[PDB]
């Protein structure tokens, strides 16, 4: 009907390769997650498992409407048409979305031009577990993400209040650890680029004693 | 241990469409690969397939050739993994028999029809393939109308009959065992007075058997049944354990009457191999 | 939205009824329909449903061939036809469209069928 | 002839925009799916997960497709599914699910006159199967597989099953690849789950399974209690024959130990003791007596 | 056939107390027991559609509770128009309906 | 597993140029946009043709017509062996390719230098 | 074993296009990855890798970031398999050397 309109007026003009306020300001991104499960933690790769559902949200003065409708709800049929940030995670070995049925994405534009982006993610973290202690050792080793081509005086990251939230923590694979907590962080790097604005959310293992007090003690 | 079998085949099919008639020039016409993106191809899928890709080197290994008539060939060369679920009740004295089911996806059967071509050349290339272990037997090509709940889809059978070979097993996994038991009986020529001698053969022994049989039984899949070989393995260690239980009531009763004890020894290395070959003879007699 | 079932019927026993439930406000070919008895103060009970996109029906074991369920497209109505009927089934009939989580939203109004002489 | 067809094709996707669900102003999508196994996978007790293949089946009612010509049914080719709108499920646990590309995008789309769609996929989808591996090997799973939409909550698009409930998750007959388990049956649900966005409507399904004892019988039971008796058998050897009965003693003792050590490393790295792990420990116990 | 136990089978009450009715299943039956209220000489209106899901129209004092087999369903604060037969249903598999509750002011 | 610079070459008379130069080093795209021969390995399992960072192939126009096409890429060949010398066998192990489609009629291949000097 | 590393790298290049130069703004343009495509970019290649890919979570990680005086950055996130032999004739005792070859 009239959201066909309001969608083709949004387009009309737009050039998805100019971040909001190209030659203005930086362009502040909160960014949210939800820990499905956290996979096994191999101590000989030193890696482990992380399934989320990461959400940015941004402002676009560009997508601003003005009609009846508040909100659009859209799935990942307009995510390649409008900007969309960077945002890579700087410590996963390998990391992919899911493309089953249908790209799991979300896309919601409210009235005022603020945008939600939501995706589905598995990722494959990196952390050198120092394997001393063995087997009356705890970690706590992280996940950071930042922007990949746009430094800190172009994307600036912000946690939410209420940014990280975990599930069950039952139904997760952590056979040999348990999940005692976790913590977020945002600090500011330094690269042959430039300088960026790293966020970083840190996950507390602490190893139950079970496995290997049977296997060999 | 999948329950698979990899094959790479030049898969094959041939259609009339009337819109690509030409009648200007008299040569079968051969298009890049890259005109099939362009034309209306058969939408044919594996049922029993797992992973599966048209080889892309140097090129995507497709080939589309049309004809004067309207006639369309269109070639690949895939390689399916396909699914191949096993009786191993016999392994590995065992026949196999999986297929590779060719149906059509969203056509039923009243708007395609699948055919070999030929209908016994249709598949070739059959009588060259050397397998590493198995050896073909037979195949057979079959053409049904299979039922879902969308509609009566046709499909295409290939099934294959193979008989697996029993030299490498009977060189790794029966020959050891038989001679461990062999060895094992060595325990009836030693005077019975030696202790640690025949109680080493026996231990040894056990031993031995237990840790091929767990070993052999790995290299396999969980399988909850008991396999020929499994039970190959588990008379040997019958055989064994009797042995090494004979010798102990030799050295039972030992202090008692040693002339029963000699007499008991006699009888053992006479019949444990005649048992031994009855039980081998079955055995080969039953499976074979 | 709105189910019209027929009138009561008077029926020596031994005859055949055939009730129509019209649905006013929907199509049929979207929904399965439902039919119900009920004999005076006791419960309900299922008689059989009917596909109408594609004329699948399934009857309840005790009342297989009995009763059949056709339907109508046209007109946007289903038939109930009680084949061979004694003087034990005079119930009340009702009609219903299958709802949002498989329950009976919209029921009919009832064709109370009398079976003497 | 083909061009009356091409022609109401065309004005089908002629001022069709697929980024807006059917009914988007007045009415809340309704997605009747449905799921045929057609073969149940290996359940990989190492990864806790499950391999299913499955035609999964999704229809839902189009207003914007309906049209008027000689055939009823228009059984399209799958390239069609990409130029209109259809539904996102997701499968909320699924690890690395693939959809079939042999030798074309295994897919189908009919559209009837009517405006009703059929859209079904060939998946083969990998979940994740939580287990309580406290009654192994003599345990009973039910694996789940719950799927529902992404970026569309419960106001706009429902799901439900096509069929009775208990007639929705249908498994063929020789579709079993289990040579460890046995499966029981099925057996569906839906519910509501909320989040952070929003309120979704998610399909469940359980699989239940039963373990089959034979494997783990014959490879560690027989084998334990063999060692028993073995070690057993040292008793009724003379006291005076020490160089034996020392041999009896540590080689079994060494055999139980060895034993455990296999029987250990079949199942995950676990942190609380199994039937198998009890069993083993009472015949390491009597060796040891 | 699954085989829907109702309880109680007759039981009154007075206006303005909180009453619950029972439905055992048979078998398993997840979500999809569905409470119907009959009033005399009047068709069934659905009251409860899937377990604990109150119908457009139906007011807040009626409240179901669901579970594999065990059903509850709670009417607060009971009015004067309460009074007529409530039925459950369940349909996960072919529709098979309970006995029915009579209630009765008193 | 083997790793080879795969050249062909060939010669077609609509790619006839006059300019100031003779030959043109194009990029890979240029290549998916003229006609070059489907040449497949017959004995191939898995093989994989590298583009990193960019597709790794070379196309050179010379302006007589003549077309050179440049491939890098990693052959998984098959290779049946005999093991009744073993640990003490020889083996030859072959690497065969042709063209897909294109009959002896249309399209025939040669090595380039003396047979000797090719691969 | 297999004779070969893994590595993950942020490999970096830098030219000069004198097409892609402007001067009526100061800043340097940081453009969507999706524009490289649009660009000319060095047809470099690893001669002894065996599997690379470059990142692509949760858009590919490359970047693209234009000068005023035409200076070109393009950076990706690589992570290639590189295969190097090793002469185990002293091992354990033995140093291994070897490296990343980067050609046109
Ligand atoms: C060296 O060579 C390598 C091999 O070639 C090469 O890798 C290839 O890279 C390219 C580009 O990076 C990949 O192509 C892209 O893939 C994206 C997603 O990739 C995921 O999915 C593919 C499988 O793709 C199928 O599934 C998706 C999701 O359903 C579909 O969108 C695809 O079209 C495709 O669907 C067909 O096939 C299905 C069967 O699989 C069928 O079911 C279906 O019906 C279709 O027939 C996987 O293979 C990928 O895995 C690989 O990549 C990951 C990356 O992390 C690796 O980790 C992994 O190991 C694998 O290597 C991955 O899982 C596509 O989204 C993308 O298409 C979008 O982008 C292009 C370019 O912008 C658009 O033109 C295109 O239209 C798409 O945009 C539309 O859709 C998106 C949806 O998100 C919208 O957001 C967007 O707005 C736009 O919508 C608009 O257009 C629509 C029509 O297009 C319209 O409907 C809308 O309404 C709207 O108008 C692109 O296809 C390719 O997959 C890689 N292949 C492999 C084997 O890896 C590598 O890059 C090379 N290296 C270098 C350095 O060059
Ligand atoms: C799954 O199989 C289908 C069909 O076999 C593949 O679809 C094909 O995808 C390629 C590239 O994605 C298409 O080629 C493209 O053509 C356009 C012109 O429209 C061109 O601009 C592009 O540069 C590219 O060359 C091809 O047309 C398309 N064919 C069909 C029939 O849809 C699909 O890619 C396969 N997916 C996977 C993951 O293997
Ligand atoms: C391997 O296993 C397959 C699967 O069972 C065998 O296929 C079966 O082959 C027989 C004989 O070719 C078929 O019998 C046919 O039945 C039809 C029924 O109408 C009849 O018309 C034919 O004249 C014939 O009697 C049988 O249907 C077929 N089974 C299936 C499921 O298709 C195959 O024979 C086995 N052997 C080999 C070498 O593959
Ligand atoms: C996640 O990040 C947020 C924001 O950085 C943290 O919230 C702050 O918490 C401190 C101490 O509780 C307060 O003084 C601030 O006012 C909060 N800021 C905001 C914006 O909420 C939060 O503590 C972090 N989560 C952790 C550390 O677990
Ligand atoms: C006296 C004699 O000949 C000896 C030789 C071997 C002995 C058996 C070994 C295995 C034992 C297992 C359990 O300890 C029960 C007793 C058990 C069967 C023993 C009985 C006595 C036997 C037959
Ligand atoms: C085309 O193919 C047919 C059948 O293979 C053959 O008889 C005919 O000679 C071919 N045409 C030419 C020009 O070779
Ligand atoms: C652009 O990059 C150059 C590189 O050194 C730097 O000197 C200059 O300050 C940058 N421009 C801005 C506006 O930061």
């Amino acid at each position: 009907g009239d959201v066909t309109v309001i969608l083709n007026n949004l387009l009309e003009g737009y050039d998805n390769k100019l971040r909001p306020d190209i030659g203005v300001k930086p362009t502040l991104i909160h960014t949210d997650m939800y820990v499905n499960s956290i996979g096994p933690v191999n101590a000989i790769n030193m890696e482990y498992t992380i399934d989320i559902f990461f959400a940015q949200t941004w402002y676009d003065r560009r997508l601003k409407f003005n009609s009846t409708i508040k909100v659009l709800r859209l799935n990942s049929n307009m995510v390649g048409k409008i900007w969309i940030p960077d945002t890579f995670f700087r410590n996963s070995k390998k990391a992919d979305a899911h493309w089953i049925t249908t790209p799991n994405r979300m896309l919601r534009i409210w009235n005022d031009g603020r945008v939600l982006y939501t995706l589905r993610l598995t990722i494959d973290a990196e952390c050198q577990l120092q394997l001393h202690n063995f087997p009356m050792d705890e970690h706590s080793c992280p996940l950071e993400f930042s922007s990949y081509g746009y430094p800190r005086e172009e994307i600036v990251y912000q946690w939410k209040r209420s940014s990280v939230e975990v599930g069950d923590t039952r139904s997760w694979r952590l056979y040999q650890f348990s999940f005692v907590g976790l913590r977020n962080t945002t600090e500011v790097v330094k690269t042959t680029s430039g300088d960026y604005v790293v966020m970083s959310v840190y996950f507390d293992l602490s190893r139950r004693m079970g496995y290997f007090t049977i296997q060999t003690y | 241990v999948n329950m698979d079998y990899t094959l790479t085949m030049y898969f094959q099919q041939a259609w009339r469409d009337k819109r690509l008639s030409y009648n200007v020039i008299p040569l079968n016409l051969t298009l890049d690969n890259r005109v099939a993106d362009q034309l209306w191809v058969p939408d044919t899928y594996f049922l029993n397939d797992k992973k599966s890709f048209v080889h892309g080197v140097t090129v995507k290994n497709r080939m589309i050739r049309l004809h004067p008539d309207g006639t369309v060939l269109y070639g690949l060369r895939i390689t399916t993994t396909a699914a191949c679920m096993m009786d191993l009740r016999r392994y590995p004295l065992d026949e196999q028999n999986c297929t590779l089911e060719i149906e059509s996806y969203g056509y039923t059967t009243d708007d395609i029809e699948f055919y070999w071509r030929g209908d016994d050349n249709a598949v070739t290339g059959v009588t060259k393939i050397e397998l590493p272990q198995f050896s073909i037997v037979d195949y057979k090509l079959i053409t049904k109308k299979v039922v879902f709940s969308t509609g009566s889809y046709p499909r295409l059978s290939l099934s294959f009959k193979l008989k697996r070979n029993i030299g490498y097993f009977i060189l790794q996994t029966y020959m050891p065992s038989i001679l461990i038991t062999i060895l094992s009986w060595v325990s009836f020529w030693i005077n019975y007075d030696a202790s640690a001698a025949r109680v080493a053969l026996g231990i040894t022994t056990v031993l031995t058997m237990t840790t091929i049989n767990t070993h052999l039984r790995e290299t396999l899949p969980k399988i909850p049944y008991v396999k020929a070989i499994d039970m190959y393995l588990m008379g040997c260690f019958v055989f064994v354990f009797m042995a090494l239980l004979e010798y102990a009531l030799v050295n039972y009763i030992f202090f008692s009457q040693p002339a029963r004890a000699a007499a008991i020894d006699r009888w053992s290395r006479i019949f444990f191999p005649v048992v031994f070959s009855f039980f081998n003879i079955v055995y080969w007699l039953y499976y074979v | 939205v709105q189910l019209q079932q027929s009138g009561a019927e008077l029926v020596k026993p031994g005859a055949s009824v055939k009730l129509s439930c019209t649905a006013s406000g929907f199509n049929i070919k979207d929904t399965y329909m439902y039919w119900v008895k009920q004999r005076p103060e006791q419960g309900l009970e299922w008689i059989g449903r009917i596909d109408p996109a594609n004329g699948d029906t399934k009857y309840d074991p005790k009342f297989q061939g009995k009763a059949t369920i056709t339907t109508d497209t046209f007109s946007n109505t289903a038939y109930l036809q009680l084949s061979s009927l004694t003087s034990e089934d005079t119930a009340v009939y009702y009609c219903a469209r299958k709802g949002l989580r498989w329950a009976m939203d919209y029921w009919g109004q009832g064709t109370s069928v009398t079976v003497s002489t | 002839n083909t061009t009356v067809f091409t022609r109401i094709l065309d004005r089908l996707l002629d001022g069709y925009d697929n980024r807006l669900r059917p009914g988007l102003g007045e009415r809340v999508t309704e997605v009747k799916t449905d799921i045929f196994v057609t073969s149940f996978g290996p359940v990989s007790d190492h990864d806790m997960e499950y391999t299913i293949d499955v035609f999964f089946r999704q229809s839902w009612k189009d207003e914007r497709l309906k049209f008027k010509g000689p055939m009823t049914v228009l059984r399209l080719n799958n390239l069609m599914a990409s130029k209109i709108w259809t539904p996102d499920t997701f499968f909320h646990n699924g690890k690395k699910s693939v959809a079939h590309n042999m030798t074309m995008p295994n897919k189908l789309l009919r559209i009837t006159e009517d405006g009703t769609l059929l859209y079904t996929m060939r998946l083969t989808v990998r979940a994740e199967c939580p287990m309580h591996l406290e009654d192994f090997p003599m345990d009973a799973h039910a694996c789940p597989l719950k799927f529902g939409s992404y970026a569309y909550t419960r106001a706009e698009v429902v799901y439900e099953w096509t069929r009775e409930p208990a007639r929705s998750v249908v498994v063929a007959e020789d579709g079993s690849r289990l040579n460890q388990y046995d499966l029981l049956g099925q057996t569906v649900d839906s519910g509501i789950v909320q989040s952070s966005t929003g309120e979704y409507v998610v399909m469940t399904t359980h699989f239940h399974l039963k373990r089959k004892i034979g494997y783990f019988v014959i490879q560690t039971y027989l084998p334990c209690i063999m060692t028993v008796i073995l070690s057993q058998v040292s008793f009724w050897l003379n006291r005076e024959s020490v160089p034996a009965r020392t041999v009896f003693g540590v080689t079994t003792v060494l055999t139980m130990t060895t034993l455990s050590i296999s029987a250990r490393n079949s199942l995950p790295k676990v942190a609380y003791a199994t039937a198998m792990d009890w069993f083993i420990a009472v015949c390491y116990a009597f060796v040891f007596s | 056939n699954i085989v829907m136990t109702q309880s109680p089978k007759s039981m009154s009450m007075s206006v303005g107390e909180r009453v619950t009715l029972s439905c055992k299943a048979s078998e398993y039956v997840g979500t999809y027991v569905s409470w119907y209220q009959q009033k005399p000489e009047q068709s069934p209106k659905l009251l409860i559609y899937g377990a604990s899901n109150r119908y457009t129209g139906v007011p807040d004092r009626f409240t179901g509770s669901g579970s594999a087999t065990d059903f509850t369903l709670t009417i607060g604060s009971v009015q004067a128009e309460d009074l007529a037969d409530y039925h459950c249903g369940q349909s996960y598999s072919y529709p098979t309906f309970g006995a029915g509750t009579k209630l009765e002011l008193k």
